[PDB]
């Protein structure tokens, strides 16, 4: 039913009770608070409404004062239904803010509080406090300094007439009249002001900006017209450009809307393993701890286990587990790793759980005293290692029913010991032609050991002559030698700096090492915000790779995203997407903390994103119990029904998307709205503004696989373009929001090629024809032939299987694109090359044997393939780096495999092209071969 | 120093596969009740903390009516207006009383997170007793598939055993 019963406590103590509508705001409840309030005892004393601002508690088990009085009851979503008034006065800006990060994040502040963790105290603090100062300083900027961090401009990769439609803020009245394409923004400016001034006539063209009508895009700078993506896209299209004038004043109105050295101790390392605590095993078997130390993937000493112990519920051992190295060669980030096995009696082991331990802490100290390790349990995959140093040094955060190991560090001295710091380190640190000849060949494959010897040896040289392999000299570094650490690092830190491309790989789990990712950011600083976002899903990743809260990358990532608002609007997203996976909740809850609060304008629409996606969750879960009883016709009208109150209706329209936040989903035509067939029930859900948009909602699919695959489609495009080879790809948006939730870009006046041919027949060319007669025909083939070759190098490469007439689309242009990328890398064998002879017939015209358009695709085809294989290694870096997402497709080294096998990087270029060519006349072979079946 | 047909350890590959196979799909079931469980313990776990709060405002309430009343039932009691004296703590009485509903509340959720961290923990278990078996088919599936490699069988016959 609509009416809900509210409890109010007042400030005298005194309580009421009475049923409020579920859709009435807080203002109007306070209205009817104080009309039965005046019957009640001790009304006199009170002030009056506007004096009192209503407390909750909320979702996320936190008390918020409803400062909003506009929200309806339903939207605030109480605990519990119980409002109490309480004194407005105070600091109402931080309490609002507080409590608004809490319900974006989907986690409360209170609860990085209740941990009692200084680290996480430390964390905030320090990073609240930059982002913050970054906000301030961002707000004292001019005009155009703010339009350049929150409408960044969007330009393509990179003469003739151009007729442009001008028009100012708060005036229909419009002007047509022709541009050069290669003229400067400003001079367009100038034109306008000109034809403005050309009917009272004074303003200068300077205090101007032109936005894209209907979009916060922005065309500003010194750039070429041509150059900005709504031109490039006209221009093509034939469309002519919507403009509108926008003063600077317009632009601030948006504004303002002790003594004793870790060296010295020569003893052996060792730990006491007391205790375990709520382990669920096999009562038959018996308990079993490996222990090792880590330092990223490498041992640094052997594993030692301890003594076997009953199966139970709360096991002891009370053993002094010592390991083969001493306490003075423990490095920085040295990893005690934890598995526990239910093995059967001695007269396949089980790993039940792991958990992994920083030896030092946050602030450098070597660790003393008792810890409760709470263990993630084991997942048994292919590669069945003893102990699990890749995984994360976090506790599992369900500590209520998460089995635990209790250790206890011992007392290495009487005061407490820290790493020595750096000028110690770059202390200790300081000191032929056959040997030389060898080094250039091992490094022209990961190195043997007899080949790891001489690199060390010539480390000296490497720095000088081969700077680019610093890589391999960290990996033959020894780890548990400090001597080795401090030279090793006193290199490190003179070395030069290396191209964006070798800091990628600097990133990954094999480089733990502080001045490593340290090193790594340094050289990653040189990233323009167009370049960063394309590495940007491949950096957040990786912070799961990170041992403490305050790191180089966190740091680096929050610079960014105050600096750029695009950038930091899909850093809120993927982190935000990932706040319901324990394992990084913590820490992925800290950083969009800090992110807020350097980002109070982009908060207000993420909060109203986060509302939306939040009624698709509903409307979608609606829709699935409603689609297994009744046909889809009724679903679709009670869908709309759904829709159409008053709360839903407002939390779905008028908010930027999250797929692109320069995009305005202003009205949501709810006619139009409806679900698609697949196992999920997805959402399509249209939108209209000013020149058709829409989205497609989907729950109960992980969707990041997809945003992936889009992304390197996505990079693909732009390393084609880069090189002048325009191949006309969709790679159309995909965002995770959530646990299995996110959106997806809808493409307009396209359809499925199952849908086409269903309607040797030219049933594909001929609705090309319908859709392009006359002489748009052969742009529409032209168009076709660039994305059909774009499409098949990408398939190829990525190893994109499961392609089939419903899952290719093509647009009325004639672009041909791919969409449910659920699978790659030869997963469903390598997948080969592969020719649709539907596809060849409409890039021969509809002839048998058009050697002439044909040739042209090949060559297409050939010259995209050979600039990928130029960019190999940046592919590989990248899906490297991905390794961290723990997608099931991409796991491991073979995974990786598969992507320098279809690069053929292995190969010669002349080599690589020749199988290459070898594979495309074979793929030509089977095409005729499979349509004949 | 340093034993079959090959049809019969096909065969035999073909069945560990089969069987390796429904044990995954079997630990992938068990790890989404994981999955699921923990996620709906760690809502439980919030929920608990926010009844605590709402009975901490309730009891911050009583604290009030107590030390604010006192004058106003003094002065009413001078001035002979022991109706309104009572209805004061007759409301006070109504509050007390919504505080006992939200403290059982409280309690049925307490006792739903009890069996549920349970249920949790059965889980746990028999995901434990199932990865001997798991692991053990993989090695025997992994075992048989080198063999019949070695035995120089075709790619093609052995991807008719595996599925
Ligand atoms: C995992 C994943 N990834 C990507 C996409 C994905 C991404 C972008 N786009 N842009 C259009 C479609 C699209 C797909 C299928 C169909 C259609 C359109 C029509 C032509 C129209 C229709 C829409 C809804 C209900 C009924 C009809 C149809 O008949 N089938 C699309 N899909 C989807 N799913």
């Amino acid at each position: 039913n609509q009416s809900v019963v509210v409890d109010f406590l007042l400030p005298t103590g005194v309580y009421l009770n009475f049923p409020v509508s579920r859709n009435a705001n807080l203002s109007t409840i306070k209205q009817l608070l104080w009309h039965r309030a005046q019957y009640e005892p001790l009304f006199h004393m009170l002030s009056g409404p506007e004096a009192y601002v209503f407390t909750c508690i909320n979702q996320t088990a936190e008390q918020q004062e409803l400062e909003d009085e506009q929200r309806r009851l339903c939207d605030v979503q109480p605990f519990l239904p119980v409002l109490r008034l309480v004194a407005r006065e105070g600091d109402r800006v931080k309490k609002l803010i507080n409590s608004q990060i809490s319900l974006l994040i989907g986690k409360g502040l209170h609860e990085f509080d209740s941990l009692c963790d200084p680290e996480v105290n430390d964390f905030r603090a320090k990073m609240c406090q930059f982002c913050e100062e970054a906000a301030a300083r961002r707000q004292q900027l001019g005009w155009e300094a703010w339009l350049q961090y929150s409408f960044p401009l969007q330009l393509e990769p990179s003469n003739r007439a151009l007729l442009v439609n001008v028009k100012f803020e708060g005036s229909e009245e419009s002007f047509t009249f022709q541009v050069s394409t290669k003229d400067v923004p400003l001079a367009l400016m100038a034109c306008a002001l000109r034809k403005k001034a050309t009917v009272r006539q004074v303003e200068q063209p300077e205090d101007y900006t032109l936005q894209v009508n209907g979009r916060h895009e922005y065309l500003y700078g010194s750039y070429p017209l041509c150059q900005f993506q709504y031109i490039c896209s006209c221009l093509h299209s034939g469309l002519t450009p919507h403009l509108t004038m926008v003063h600077s004043s317009s632009i601030l109105a948006m504004r303002d809307e002790s003594s004793v050295s870790l060296w010295s101790l020569e003893q052996p390392f060792r730990i006491e393993l007391i205790q375990g605590s709520k382990v669920n095993a096999d009562e038959r078997m018996k308990l079993v701890v490996q222990a090792g130390l880590f330092h990223g993937n490498e041992m640094l000493c052997k594993t030692v286990s301890s003594s076997e112990v009953s199966v139970c519920s709360e096991p002891v051992w009370k053993q002094r587990l010592e390991f083969d190295i001493n306490i003075c060669d423990l490095p920085r980030m040295a990893r005690l790793c934890f598995a526990l096995y239910a093995v059967i009696e001695k007269a396949a082991d089980c790993p039940i759980a792991w958990a992994n331990l920083m030896l030092f802490d946050y602030k450098d100290q070597l660790k003393t005293g008792e810890r409760c390790l709470y263990m993630w349990p084991s997942v048994p995959d292919e590669k069945g290692e003893l102990l699990n140093p890749t995984g994360t040094v976090r506790s599992n955060p369900n500590t209520d029913s998460a089995a635990a190991l209790l250790i206890c560090l011992p007392e290495v001295a009487p005061h407490p010991v820290y790493y020595p710091a750096l000028e110690k380190i770059l202390e200790l640190g300081r000191h032929t032609e056959e040997e030389q000849l060898q080094l250039r060949e091992i490094l022209e494959g990961e190195l043997y050991e007899h080949e790891k010897d001489l690199v060390w040896k010539l480390r000296h040289e490497v720095q000088e002559h081969f700077p680019e392999a610093l890589a391999r000299l960290l990996l033959v570094t020894k780890w548990n030698k400090h001597e080795d650490v401090a030279q090793m690092l006193y290199l490190l830190c003179s070395w030069p700096e290396l191209p964006v491309l070798s800091a990628l790989e600097l990133l990954d789990f094999s480089f733990p090492d502080c001045h490593v990712g340290s090193f790594a950011i340094k050289s990653l600083r040189k990233l323009t915000d167009d370049e960063l976002f394309q590495y940007l899903l491949q950096l957040v990743q990786v912070l799961k790779y990170e041992s403490y809260l305050d790191c180089e990358l966190t740091k680096f990532l929050l610079d960014r995203a105050l600096a750029n608002r695009k950038i930091g609007h899909f850093l809120f997203w993927h982190l935000r997407s990932e706040m319901h996976v324990p394992s990084v909740a913590l820490r992925f809850g800290l950083i969009l903390e800090a992110y807020c609060r350097g980002s109070t304008h982009h908060m207000k629409v993420l909060m109203k994103q986060g509302e939306a996606l939040s009624k698709l969750k509903a409307l979608n879960d609606f829709v699935k119990l409603s689609s297994q009883k009744t046909p889809k016709p009724q679903t679709k009208e009670l869908m709309h029904l759904c829709m159409r109150q008053e709360a839903y209706l407002e939390a779905l329209s008028h908010l930027q998307s999250p797929l692109d936040p320069s995009t305005l989903l202003a009205e949501v035509c709810v006619e139009q709205c409806t679900f698609m067939d697949s196992k999920m029930k997805p959402l399509w859900i249209m939108y209209s503004n000013e020149e058709s948009v829409g989205i497609i909602f989907k729950n109960g699919d992980d969707l990041r696989q997809d945003m992936l695959t889009l992304q390197m489609i996505q990079l693909m495009d732009v390393l084609w373009k880069q090189e002048g080879l325009d191949l006309r790809m969709t790679p159309y948006g995909c965002l995770p929001t959530g646990d299995r939730t996110g959106l997806i870009e809808v493409v307009l006046r396209s359809d499925t090629i199952a849908n086409i041919q269903l309607n040797n027949k030219d049933a594909l060319l001929n609705w090309l024809k319908s859709k392009n007669p006359g002489e748009a025909l052969d742009r529409a083939i032209e168009e076709f032939t660039l994305s059909c070759a774009g499409y098949c190098v990408a398939t190829y490469v990525l190893g994109i299987g499961d392609r089939h007439s419903d899952n290719i689309m093509i647009r009325e242009s004639g672009q041909l694109f791919h969409i449910d990328f659920g699978h790659f890398l030869g997963n469903f064998e390598r997948v080969p090359f592969i020719l649709t002879y539907d596809f060849v017939h409409v890039i021969q015209q509809g002839k048998t044997n058009n050697s002439e358009k044909f040739e042209r695709f090949r060559g297409y085809c050939e010259r995209a393939y050979t600039i990928l294989r130029r960019h190999g290694l940046l592919f590989l870096h990248l899906f490297a780096l991905m390794r961290a997402a723990g997608l099931p497709e991409l796991s491991c080294s073979k995974d990786i495999q598969y992507l320098k096998d279809s690069l053929a990087l292995g190969k010669t270029e002349e080599e690589a092209l020749k199988h290459f060519r070898v594979k495309f006349n074979e793929a030509l072979r089977e095409s005729w071969k499979t349509k004949v079946n | 120093y340093q034993e079959d047909n090959i049809e019969a350890v096909g065969k035999k590959l073909h069945e560990y596969n089969t069987q390796f196979q429904e044990k995954s799909r079997e630990y992938d079931r068990l790890y989404e009740d994981y999955t699921r469980t923990s996620q709906e313990i760690q809502m439980k776990r919030t929920a608990i903390e926010a009844f605590n709060e709402t009975i901490k405002i309730f009891e911050e309430q009583c604290q009030t009516q107590e030390r604010y009343s006192k004058e106003y039932i003094e002065k009413f009691k001078r001035e002979g207006n022991e109706t309104e004296i009572q209805r004061i703590m007759h409301n006070y009485e109504k509050l007390k009383s919504r505080i006992s509903e939200i403290v059982d509340s409280r309690r049925r959720l307490e006792e739903d997170l009890k069996k549920q961290a349970a249920e949790y923990r059965e889980i746990d278990k028999r995901m434990n007793s199932i990865k001997p078996d798991l692991i053990q088919l993989r090695k025997t599936r992994d075992q048989y598939l080198m063999w019949l490699t070695q035995k120089g069988v075709r790619q093609k016959k052995l991807n008719e055993w595996l599925g």
